[PDB]
């Protein structure tokens, strides 16, 4: 039916760049908040 | 044989422990810091930080 | 079998390497004072 | 197998020689209370 | 006071100004004074020029 | 194929140990 | 700053945001109930209630 | 020497960029999930 | 100005290295790195080992159907015994892998490395001008590792009886040891259990007494750990307050007034406990087993009334008749 | 990364961090020429090396 | 900027940043070499394309024998 | 079981849209 | 009103805590991977 | 043999808390950097 280990591909390829963007945004927001 | 072997293995290990204790204390008493670190001249405080 | 040596070629490094280390150590020791002291250890280096 | 044996013998002899002639090199003087 | 000396000279107090300080604690300083001991304030252009003159020829 | 996962986890743990040893926060005395 | 294990103590003296986080937790629990029911309905076989009941 | 590198620069990501990146990644996952699975 | 050997000795014994090497480290670093390398590669990919010597190999590596829990570096063959089995004493490398030579390599290098670690702890205690008895404390886990890796094989005559370098192998070692020596009834193992339980009790007690009486030095919006500054002169917690709390908890001289005596007790209890349990394993290597209270209660006629020791004996018999299948051709296990 | 401020990387004339890219290219081209000549003269030819895969 | 043995060894190899030859320098001979390289690439491309057939040069799998 | 993954991805995309609409950065004029 | 909440506090995590958390999570994964897989 | 979808369990349970810790550390470091 549906090939396995594609769940890993879809979920990791969704998570890792999302993780990267969330980390960047939180880092930038905290740097702005500390600038004040 | 079991009694002699076990007793003398016990005593050999115990006297290795004694050797380590007395060799360490002999070195520390010869160098002169067997009673603790001198507060006035602490050797670590005069060293560069390691990281 | 002394020191686990079955081939005579094994004796060459076992004897040779300590000789070179002893040569370096002997240079170090010839740099020293080498007279008797009355203390628990020698503070001269 | 002999080449590996002689390499291992050389390495063990080298490190044991360093150990032995390092502790002979006035190791008790190498303390912060010297001089 | 003899132990903050002989340690400041040895290299302690410099390098990691925010080591044993919390986020709020380190934010309270660096805004009302209390610079890192053993350090001075210098502009980036002046520091770059000094590093250029140090490696001259 | 789970052997790969085991090796990855063990290597990640060893990398964490390596970075905790060599890239640690350098201890300094504060000017309190 | 606050440690990672004390991040929620900011709503300790804030009643409005305490109600907000309670509402968020309630929404998460209700959503779990709904999604769990949907998944169980997706994987349930009602053909034989005698030898294949819901607890099997 | 081992200390202040003069080339150190801060990195920013405003909320618009965060939302664009989230949308891009989620839409790419939606698009390519059908092909990874088959 | 100095000789090359003097500069080499100054670098070896330098306190400016990130990790102190020292002369004991000269022996320690290569041995520990060799053991670590062989252990990693043999845990990942090593062929099964005929541990019992009966041509029935046991798989221990990850590539041969093991997980982290069941994986182990199998002890050497019972055909080898405690004969010295390096790589060059085997006809081929695969013969060395079949007979469990990696176990001997890892065990020998690891024991040399931990002896070097003891010596290196002493050495960097000496270079810093501190008292050198942390190595005495570290001798206890080294004693236990030696007892389970070298002494027990020496007592039983085979490196196959040493503890396998794994988790399930460790459990198998414990079960066979209980079956053959009844270690639970051995008073030295009971002293070791008291040592570890008391060490946990005293670690928790000291930690709770120090954390309970911390001197207020922080605000409500930060961790209490920042009230202590690294290198401060004053004490960060009220020793008198903790002493009073613990005196009123049990009775007024159940506590240690002296912090130095308290910390000596902290370092003394589990070190002595582990020393005693390691020596107990060393003595059971030569078959001086634990207490035997089997059939100690009889009635007026003489019928055996069982005790808890008899149920323990039944469990030990269950483990005894199942361990090392098809390796026993004789009734007794001498 | 830790030891970034090597004196080799700074221009003796100006002091700014600079790379003499034409001469670096000369050095790298010479190294690549040596490597290519060695590969083709010893590895491929089998003078000192295994050779390459040749099929029918 | 710390000074090392390897750094002092390689210092003259990175010491002439911005040093140029005045005028056009070696541009004409560079262009001649580029023209030769263009002709060579054209020749081998047309050989691989079989737009240029040379004696004893059979661009074919069968030439392996 | 991949239907669950599809639904999760679609719902995540819709949640991103929701947060981008209602939790956006509020546009304000600067005092340049 | 909708604006500065007085209960806003910063959140910290020093490098020691980061390394402890990484070690904890990786060791837990090492421990429980054998049981999740079987 | 080895049950599938346990790869997802192991990898996600390893990644997500690691992601959380990395984000916390980077956020804290940037707040400290902007405090200066
Ligand atoms: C190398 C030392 C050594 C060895 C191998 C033996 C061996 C033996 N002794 Mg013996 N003994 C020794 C020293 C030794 N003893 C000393 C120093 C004394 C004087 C106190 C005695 C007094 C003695 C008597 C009176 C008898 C024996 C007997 C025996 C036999 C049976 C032992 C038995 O069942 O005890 C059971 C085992 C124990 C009691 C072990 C408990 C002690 C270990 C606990 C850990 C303590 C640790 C060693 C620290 C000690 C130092 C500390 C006290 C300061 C056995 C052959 C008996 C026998 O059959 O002889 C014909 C007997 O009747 N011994
Ligand atoms: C600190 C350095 C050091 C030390 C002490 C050892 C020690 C040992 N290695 Mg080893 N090894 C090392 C570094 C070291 N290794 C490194 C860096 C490598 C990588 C190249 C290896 C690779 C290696 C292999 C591949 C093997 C060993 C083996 C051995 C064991 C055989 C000993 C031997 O050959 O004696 C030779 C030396 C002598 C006979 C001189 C002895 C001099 C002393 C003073 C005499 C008194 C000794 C007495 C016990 C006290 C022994 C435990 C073998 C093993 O584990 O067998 C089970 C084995 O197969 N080693
Ligand atoms: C770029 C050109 C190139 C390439 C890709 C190869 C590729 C190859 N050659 Mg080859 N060769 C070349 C040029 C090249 N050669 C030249 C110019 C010569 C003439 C000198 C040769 C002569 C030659 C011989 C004689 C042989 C080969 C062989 C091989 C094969 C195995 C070697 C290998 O994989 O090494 C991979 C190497 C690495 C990945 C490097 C890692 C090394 C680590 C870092 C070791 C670290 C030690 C180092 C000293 C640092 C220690 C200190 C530190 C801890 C501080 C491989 C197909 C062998 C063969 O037939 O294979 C079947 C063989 O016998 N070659
Ligand atoms: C590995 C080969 C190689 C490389 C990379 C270089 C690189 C360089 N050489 Mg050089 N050189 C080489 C070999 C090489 N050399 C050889 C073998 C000789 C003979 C000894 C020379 C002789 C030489 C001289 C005499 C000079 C250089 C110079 C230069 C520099 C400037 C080049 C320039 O202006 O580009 C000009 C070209 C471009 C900027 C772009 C070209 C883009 C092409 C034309 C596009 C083509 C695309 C098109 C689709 C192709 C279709 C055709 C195809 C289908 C057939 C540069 C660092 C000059 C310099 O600075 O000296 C230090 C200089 O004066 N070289
Ligand atoms: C004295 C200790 C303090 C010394 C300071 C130096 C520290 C050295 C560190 C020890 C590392 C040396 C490892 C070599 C040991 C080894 O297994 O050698 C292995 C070799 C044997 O080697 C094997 O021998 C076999 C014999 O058929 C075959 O020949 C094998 O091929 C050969 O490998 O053994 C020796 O060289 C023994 C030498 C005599 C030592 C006896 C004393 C040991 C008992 C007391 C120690 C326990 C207490
Ligand atoms: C799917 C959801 C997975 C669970 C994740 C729960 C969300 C985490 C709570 C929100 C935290 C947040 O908003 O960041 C809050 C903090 C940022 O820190 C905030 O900074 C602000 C600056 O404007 C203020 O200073 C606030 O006081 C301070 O809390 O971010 C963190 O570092 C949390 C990281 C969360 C990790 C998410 C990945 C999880 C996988
Ligand atoms: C969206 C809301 C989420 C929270 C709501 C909670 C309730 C909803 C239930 C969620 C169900 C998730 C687990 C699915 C069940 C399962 O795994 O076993 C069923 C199968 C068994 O294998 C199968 O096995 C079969 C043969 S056998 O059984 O192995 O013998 C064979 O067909 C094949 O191998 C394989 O298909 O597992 C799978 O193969 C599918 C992989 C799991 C599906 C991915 C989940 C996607 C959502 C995760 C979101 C990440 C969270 C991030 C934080 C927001
Ligand atoms: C059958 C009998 C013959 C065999 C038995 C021999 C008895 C052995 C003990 C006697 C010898 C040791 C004397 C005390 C040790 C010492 O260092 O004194 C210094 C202090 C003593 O009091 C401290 O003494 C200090 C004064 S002074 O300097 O020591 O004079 C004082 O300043 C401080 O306040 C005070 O706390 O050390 C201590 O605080 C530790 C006291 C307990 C240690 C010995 C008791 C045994 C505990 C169990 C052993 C571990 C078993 C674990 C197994 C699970
Ligand atoms: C959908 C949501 C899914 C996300 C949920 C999960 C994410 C949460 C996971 C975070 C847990 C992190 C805890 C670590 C965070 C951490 O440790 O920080 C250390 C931290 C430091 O304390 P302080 O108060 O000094 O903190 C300073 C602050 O800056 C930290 O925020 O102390 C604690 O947090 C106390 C807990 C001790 C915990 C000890 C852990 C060590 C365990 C053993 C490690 C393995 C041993 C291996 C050998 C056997
Ligand atoms: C053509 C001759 C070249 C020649 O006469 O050079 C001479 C010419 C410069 O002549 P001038 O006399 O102006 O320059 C003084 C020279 O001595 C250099 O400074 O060089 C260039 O113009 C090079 C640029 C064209 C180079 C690309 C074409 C080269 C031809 C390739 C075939
Ligand atoms: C792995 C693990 C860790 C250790 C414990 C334990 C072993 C038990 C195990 C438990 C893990 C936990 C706590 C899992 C939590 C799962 C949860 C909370 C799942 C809930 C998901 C919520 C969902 C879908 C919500 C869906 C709601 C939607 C679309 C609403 C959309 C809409 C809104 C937003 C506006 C109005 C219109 C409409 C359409 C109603
Ligand atoms: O392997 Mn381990 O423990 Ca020396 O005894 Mn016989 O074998 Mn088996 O039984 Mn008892
Ligand atoms: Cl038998």
């Amino acid at each position: 039916n549906v090939s396995v280990a594609a769940y890993l591909a879809v979920l990791l390829g969704t998570f890792i760049p999302v993780v990267f963007l969330l980390t960047l945004y939180i880092q930038s927001e905290s740097r702005k908040a500390a600038e004040t | 044989r079991s009694w002699l072997t076990c007793a003398h293995f016990f005593l050999g290990f115990a006297f290795y422990i004694g050797h380590l204790w007395h060799a360490g204390r002999a070195r520390a008493a010869a160098a002169g810091f067997e009673k603790g670190i001198n507060r006035e001249n602490e050797p670590t405080l005069s060293l560069r930080p390691i990281d | 079998e002394a020191l686990g040596i079955d081939d005579t070629r094994l004796i060459v490094p076992v004897i040779l390497i300590p000789v070179i280390t002893f040569i370096l150590y002997a240079g170090f020791a010839s740099e020293q004072d080498n007279e008797d002291f009355f203390d628990t250890y020698d503070q001269r280096r | 197998m002999f080449t590996l044996k002689i390499v291992v013998y050389t390495t063990v002899t080298f490190f044991v020689s360093l150990f032995t002639f390092g502790f002979l090199s006035n190791d008790a003087s190498r303390n912060p209370n010297r001089k | 006071r003899r132990r903050v000396a002989q340690a400041e000279a040895a290299g302690w107090f410099t390098g990691n100004p925010s080591f044993g300080k919390s986020l709020i604690e380190y934010s309270e300083e660096t805004k009302k004074g209390m610079r890192e001991p053993g350090t001075v304030s210098i502009s980036a252009k002046e520091l770059a020029a000094l590093r250029a003159e140090a490696a001259k020829k | 194929m789970e052997t790969l996962v085991y090796v990855f986890l063990l290597a990640g743990t060893l990398g964490v140990i390596f970075f905790a040893v060599f890239f640690r926060d350098p201890p300094r005395i504060a000017k309190k | 700053g606050l440690p990672w294990y004390r991040v929620h103590t900011v709503v300790l003296n804030d009643p409005g945001r305490l109600i907000a986080v309670h509402l968020m937790h309630t929404a998460l629990v209700a959503g779990w109930a709904g999604s769990m029911a949907l998944y169980e309905l997706a994987v349930f076989d009602p053909s034989d209630p005698v030898l294949n009941p819901m607890w099997r | 020497m081992s200390g202040p590198n003069p080339n150190k620069q801060p990195v920013e990501l405003n909320r618009t960029s965060l939302f664009w990146g989230l949308l891009l990644i989620f839409v790419l996952a939606v698009l390519f999930s059908s092909y990874f699975f088959n | 100005s100095a000789s090359a050997w003097e500069r080499f000795c100054s670098w070896i014994t330098s306190t400016d290295n990130r990790l102190y090497i020292g002369w004991f480290g000269v022996l320690m670093i290569p041995t520990l790195l060799t053991a670590t390398t062989v252990y990693i590669i043999a845990f990942v990919a090593a062929p099964p080992v005929d541990i019992d010597g009966i041509r029935e190999p046991v798989a221990g590596s990850l590539l041969y159907g093991n997980n982290i829990i069941t994986g182990a570096v199998i002890p050497s063959s019972a055909s080898i015994g405690i004969h010295f089995y390096p790589i060059w004493e085997a006809a081929s490398l695969d013969e060395w892998l079949y007979n469990g030579g990696p176990y001997q390599l890892i065990v020998d290098h690891f024991l040399l490395g931990v002896c070097g670690w003891i010596g290196r702890e002493w050495e960097f205690s000496y270079r810093l001008g501190m008292r050198p008895w942390i190595s005495v404390a570290f001798t206890a886990p080294v004693a236990a590792a030696s007892a389970v890796f070298l002494v027990y094989p020496i007592g039983q005559g085979s490196f196959s009886d040493g503890m396998p370098l794994g988790i399930s192998g460790t459990f198998n070692f414990m079960l066979v040891f209980q079956a053959e020596h009844n270690i639970l009834m051995h008073p030295f193992h009971q002293l070791g259990v008291a040592g570890v339980f008391g060490g946990s009790l005293f670690s928790a007690m000291h930690g709770s007494l120090v954390t309970s009486s911390l001197i207020r030095e922080t605000t409500e919006n930060e961790s209490a750990n920042y009230g202590y500054k690294f290198g401060q002169e004053e004490e960060t917690y009220n020793i008198v307050a903790a002493h009073g709390y613990f005196g009123r908890l049990i009775f007024q001289y159940a506590s240690f007034n002296n912090s130095r005596a308290l910390h000596f007790f902290l370092g003394l209890w589990p070190v002595v406990g582990i020393w005693f349990t390691a020596l107990g394993v060393m003595t059971m290597a030569f078959n001086l087993n634990g207490f035997n209270f089997n059939q100690s209660v009889v009635d007026s006629q003489g019928r055996v009334i069982n005790t808890w020791a008899d149920i323990l004996n039944r469990a030990n018999l269950g483990m005894e008749v199942m361990h090392e299948r098809n390796a026993h051709n004789f009734p007794l296990d001498l | 990364w830790v030891y970034w401020d090597l004196e080799l990387f700074r221009d003796p004339r100006t002091g700014n961090p600079a790379l003499d890219l034409p001469k670096i290219f000369g050095i790298h081209l010479l190294l690549s020429g040596v490597l290519c000549f060695g590969f083709g003269a010893f590895h491929v030819t089998g003078a000192w090396g295994p050779g390459i895969w040749v099929s029918d | 900027a710390l000074r090392t043995r390897l750094g002092e060894l390689l210092r003259p190899l990175n010491s002439e940043y911005g040093k140029v030859a005045p005028g056009w320098g070696t541009t004409p001979i560079m262009g001649f070499v580029m023209l030769l390289f263009f002709l060579f690439l054209l020749i081998i491309l047309q050989i691989y394309n079989s737009s240029l057939i040379i004696e004893n040069v059979d661009v074919d799998w069968a030439s392996l024998g």
